[PDB]
Order: C-alpha cells, then sequence, then structure tokens
RNA sequence: CAGACCACGGGAUUGAUAGACCAGACCUGGAAGCCUAGUAAUAGGUGCAGGGAACUGGCACUAACCGGCCGAAAACUUAC
RNA sequence: GAGUGAGAAUGCAGGCAUGAGUAGCGAUUAGGCAAGUGAGAACCUUGCCCGCCGAAAGACCAAGGGUUCCUGGGCCAGGCCAGUCCGCCCAGGGUGAGUCGGGACCUAAGGCGAGGCCGACAGGCGUAGUCGAUGGACAACGGGUUGAUAUUCCCGUACC
RNA sequence: GGUGAAAAGUACCCCGGGAGGGGAGUGAAAGAGUACCUGAAACCGUGCGCUUACAAUCCGUCAGAGCCCUCGACGUGUCG
RNA sequence: AAGUGUUUAAGGGCGCAUGGUGGAUGCCUUGGCACUGGGAGCCGAUGAAGGACGUAGGAGGCUGCGAUAAGCCUCGGGG
C-alpha cells in the first residue's frame, strides 16, 4: 500500500455538490497539479478544496515524512454536512425554505512512485 | 408548469451530470526563477507581473 | 470607433459614454489602468482616437479632445507629454493585458496601458 | 396606494383599551386576569 | 455579416484577424481660430471646410503569446 | 395484561429527496479608476471623476421602535452574492433644562363616578366631583463645545 | 434530554486567516472530541465488479450467454 | 477475394466495500401521569394571591431576599 496522509475539511459553508465540482477536477491528479487547478479554477469552492488538500500534502510532509514531489489526490470526495433551514418571505405571505448546506471535503493523498 | 412525476435517479443523475466544471488549460510562466503553471491567457501578464502567484 | 454591438457598457449608451470618458481620463493619468476586459476592449480604440487628437497638436484638437475627456489636467497631459510621446508611432498606442478575474463575479479583468517601449 | 395596515401601535391607546386598570375596572376583566394569573401568564395585560 | 451557449476565418506572427494609424468611399454640411462687413442678431473668406461608423485598400503600430491538451493496427476462414 | 403489528386517512411530527444547481437575488439613479487595508475586496476606507434626488431621495418635530447612537473590537449566524463592512455580534461609554414637550396649571369630546336613582342577582345610568389634549395659560435667545448631549453643558446677554 | 467512570475536554508541532483537520497525548474505548451513548432508514457521496450509447423497458419474473470466490479427482483448468 | 470478430462509457443501472447526513432503535432519566395513606383545609386593610423594580465584587436568567434587599436577630439541630 502506498503511504497516505489525510484531510478533512468538515462544515464548510458549501454545497456538496459545488464542492465536488471541482473535486471532480482535481481527483486522481498529482498534488501540485490539484492545486495548480485549484488555483485556476473559477468556482469559489476551489479554495477550501484546496486547502483541504494542501493540508493533506503538509500531513504527508510533515507527520508522515513523506515527499511532497511524489504525492498524489488518491481519494477525495466531499460528503454533505449539516443544512441550516432559513425562511426566505415570497409573494402572498408565503415562506419558503432556503438550505443553507455545508460539505464536509475528506482528501487523502497517496505517496506513489512515478 | 410544474414537473408531473418525480424525476427516478437515473435521469436526475444523467442531466446532472452535465453541470460539469471544466479545467482551465495551464502553461508554464518562469517568474522569479520560479516555474509556476498559469493559463496561456494570462502568460503575458505572468511575464509582466501583472499575475499575483502568491 | 465602432459602435458596440451589443448592449451598450455601463447599462446605456449615456452611461457607456461616461465610462469611456472616465476610463480614458484615468488611463491618461495613471498610465495603466485594471478594468474589466470588456472596458479595456471598449476604451482601447476610444483612447487611441483621444491620443489621436493629441498627436495632431492644434487647438481644434483640442477642443475635439475637451468634448469627451472634461479634465483640463488630463487635457493637458494629452497634448504635452502623450501626443509628443506617440509623433513618431502610427497607431496602437495602448495595450490590453488579459489579467486574472475578480473574486466577486468572476469577471474578465484585463490591464489596459499606454504602449512605452519607444 | 392605501397600504395602511390593520396594527397602528399606539402605547397610551394600548394601555387604555387593553391596560390593567381598565380589566379591573369590569368582572370580565377581572376575570381575564385572573385566568391569565392561573395560567401563569409573565404579562397579565397590556 | 457565425452566434443564446457551436461550429467557421486568422494566429503560435512564415500574420492584414481585429483595433489603431494613413488614405478612399460614404453621411453631414461649411468646423475651430483668425480676418472682414454690420452699434448687433448675424453674414462672408480662410475652405468640398470640419467632424465621423460599420464599408474598400494600404500599414505589424497594439493584440493574436518563447503553450498546453488530446490523437496507431487483437486477428482468423475461405480462389489465385 | 395489552397504548401488540400501518402503506395509504389531500393523516401528524422530524429528517431528506424531485423540480435544481433551476427561478429569483426586490424598481423606475450608475458607476469608473488610483491608492489603502486585509488572508481574502465589484461591494470596506481615502482621493478624484461620473451619475441620481433636490416641495427630496435635503434638514427637523410627532407617533412608533428601544440602544439600533458613539468608541474599540469580531466576522462560521444575518445582509438575497462576498465582505476587512454593517441597523448584525461583543464590551464599554453616551441622553445634563426654572425657560424646550409634558406633569406639578386648565378644561373639550369622552371615561370613571362618593352619595344617589334604576335593575331579581349580575349590573345600567348618573349628580357632586375627578380625570381626560388633539386645544387654553405659561419665563431664553445667539455662539461654542463632545466620539456620542445640548434653547439642557459652556460663553455672552436675557426673562419667571 | 444522553461525552466519559472521571474533563482526565486533546499540552506541543504541522497545514490553514479562521473553521476544520493531520501527527502527538488523555482515555478501556475518541468505532466516546462539549457538532459528543448506540447510531436505523430516507437522502448524499467515493472506490471496486458486471453491465449499458440500434434502443420502445408497471422496470419484475422465468429461461439465460458472457465476465470472480469456497472442496477435490487430476496436477493443474475442467468438471460439481 | 467476401465473411467472422473481442476491444470505448459522456453518463446510467445493479451489487459489494467504505463514508457522510439524519436522528430511528435499544438501554436509560432530571420529568410527567394515576392513585394510596396522612397533614392542613383557607390567605388578605397587621395590605393577600400575584407581580414591577431592585438586591451579590463583577453582565443576564432562575432562586432567595427587599434600600436591613442570596440577606439582620433569637432559640434549637450539625460539625
Amino acid at each position: 500500500e502506498f503511504p497516505s496522509a489525510t484531510a478533512k475539511a468538515r462544515y464548510v459553508r458549501v454545497s456538496a455538490t459545488k464542492a465536488r465540482r471541482v473535486i471532480d477536477l482535481v481527483r486522481g491528479k498529482s498534488v501540485e497539479e490539484a492545486l495548480d487547478i485549484l488555483r485556476w479554477a473559477p468556482q469559489a469552492a476551489s479554495e477550501p478544496v484546496a486547502k483541504v488538500i494542501a493540508s493533506a500534502a503538509a500531513n504527508a510532509q510533515n507527520n508522515e515524512g513523506l515527499d511532497p514531489s511524489t504525492l498524489v489526490v488518491a481519494t477525495v470526495y466531499a460528503d454533505e454536512g449539516p443544512t441550516a433551514k432559513r425562511i426566505r418571505p415570497r409573494a402572498q405571505g408565503r415562506a419558503f425554505r432556503i438550505r443553507k448546506r455545508t460539505s464536509h471535503i475528506t482528501v487523502i493523498v497517496e505517496s506513489r512512485p512515478p | 408548469a410544474v414537473p408531473k412525476r418525480r424525476m427516478s435517479r437515473a435521469n436526475t443523475r444523467s442531466r446532472r451530470a452535465q453541470w460539469k466544471a471544466e479545467a482551465p488549460g495551464l502553461v508554464t510562466v518562469s517568474v522569479a526563477g520560479q516555474q509556476r503553471k498559469v493559463p496561456r491567457r494570462l502568460l503575458k501578464a505572468a511575464r509582466l507581473g501583472l499575475v499575483d502567484l502568491d | 470607433p465602432k459602435p458596440t454591438k451589443g448592449p451598450r457598457l455601463g447599462g446605456s449608451s449615456s452611461h457607456q459614454s461616461a465610462l469611456l470618458a472616465n476610463l480614458a481620463t484615468s488611463l491618461f493619468e495613471h498610465g495603466r489602468i485594471k478594468t474589466t476586459e470588456p472596458k479595456a476592449r471598449a476604451l482601447r480604440p476610444y483612447a487611441e482616437k483621444l491620443i489621436t487628437h493629441a498627436k495632431k497638436g492644434a487647438l481644434h484638437n483640442r477642443r475635439e479632445v475637451m468634448k469627451k475627456i472634461r479634465d483640463k489636467d488630463v487635457v493637458h497631459t494629452l497634448f504635452a507629454e502623450i501626443g509628443p510621446f506617440y509623433a513618431d508611432r502610427n497607431g496602437g498606442y495602448t495595450r490590453i493585458i488579459k489579467v486574472e478575474n475578480r473574486k466577486g463575479d468572476n469577471a474578465p479583468m484585463a490591464v489596459i496601458e499606454l504602449v512605452r517601449e519607444k | 396606494a392605501k397600504g395602511k395596515r390593520t396594527f397602528q401601535p399606539n402605547n397610551r391607546r394600548r394601555a387604555r383599551v387593553h391596560g390593567f386598570r381598565l380589566r379591573m375596572r369590569t368582572r370580565a376583566g377581572r376575570a381575564i386576569v385572573a385566568n391569565r394569573r392561573s395560567k401563569g401568564r409573565r404579562a397579565l395585560t397590556a
């Protein structure tokens, strides 16, 4: 098994789907390429995703003593976390529900020999 | 109008998969002796120092 | 120049006129200005027409520029530094450089500068 | 338009129409005060 | 001039693609300044003037980048 | 011995999906640039420019709200986005009157009303009275000051 | 309403502005981290296996090709 | 020379593994419900019931208590 390091960004104030939109971009790529794509991705969800990927890389470097250049985004996924319920008033005094969703973005970077 | 049936999982996901981001095409730029990746669109700006590469 | 094909840049023709005038004033003042790429694209012909008037240094061209710029300091800057500077350059007095988009709306951004290589 | 809502606040009128003195004036209002006191209302009246 | 978001032309300049610039065309209609005539409104000369866009030519002056992604055969049976 | 079996009651509650990353993001003014701050800025600060109202979209009183005011901090909730900002969050501070507006002065409509009259009881009225401003009477104006109060504080000069 | 027996409530270091994590430590257990006993379904992912872009499907049921694992004759892949 | 022929998954389905959300289930409890046996069966102009505002060194709620204000005195219990 490849030496892996984990990083979970929990309760991120972004939808699980909107985090997944960029996690799909940077799943499978090396850590460096993933961070570059998340740097130049126009989606705002790329910033928490980039931060959690970089945290996984930092854990691999410091807590695990792995070579940062050999790291790769092995398994990354955003699960949906808690959802706050808000009320938006609409016409005729009718209250519609608004969902302030969060996401847990889990990242596991492995150190693979190219 | 209003949706008459609940959409099946297969259809919902088939048509939801189309809401995907397109990864930017990154080219190499040498700035401050370092090789960074920037869009070819921002290649000139990065060379001239008009891109914040952090 | 050629008119804006699509909806005017400031949300109206009057606002587009005022916005191009302000952008030209700012460009002639600070050398380079960062603004949304569409504004830079619309300004570059506008600004270069003003610089052409400046190059044709005359009272008539001064009046033609002042009917758009309205800033006497920037008009003097044009007719005393930018016209003489571009006397030898035939067109292409401005340069658009595409830069990163804004964090609040992802608007395409561009820095429009005055050419200086000569 | 005529967008006048039903409730037009007025503290003096609120006190003079639903206040403690008016409630205690009549046995029915005294009954209301007693019923609220038994229910446990913190605000027995306006 | 192709377009809701595609695809078509040009381009990693071995380039007129767009803009600018220079002309032409065309539209307006005689600019500003100065001079002259009128106590003035205003008129006349400078002068087919000035201004300006889409069309047409020139012109690499500005931007088309010292760039990244995709993108090749499993073979077998049967006459000459 | 049963609160003993749910899939239906346009059943009830809680959590979620579908539409959907869709509509919308709330007028009829409009923002731009430079610099700053900051991790982060279309939205905050500053400087210009531009635009909008201007019998107001300016400045006050009243009602109503109740601390939302000022200073310093905060930015995971709210703000239809973000936010370093905010009427949001936290702490502290802030409201100074013989003259202003009220009460201590009057009464109007109306209310309540000692007794009282009427009414099986409950109570309905009501006199004397007593409340009751939206009205009457009633002595102060300029200037300055604070981060936040100002005919209140201060200065000058007035009036019960 | 429910952390834990006991706050012993995670020192210290690292990524991060924080939030949140990763080491480390406490604990019998953080598969107990003040979002906390157990942690169902709905619902939402990620990984793997088969399948699916000539097809008309109350979505199943009966046959059923083709694609992995449990015991052995045999000695090794074709049977049951 | 004609014919035969596996080979893709933008996405989807099924299943398994592994998670998240959520708060069901199980086991509980600080709280209720229904009663049993007793006490007392009234309080108040010596101002009741119930409250408003205050009160502790520090902000608020609940509790207690009233400018003697989480309290004062006397008598008892306990250490």
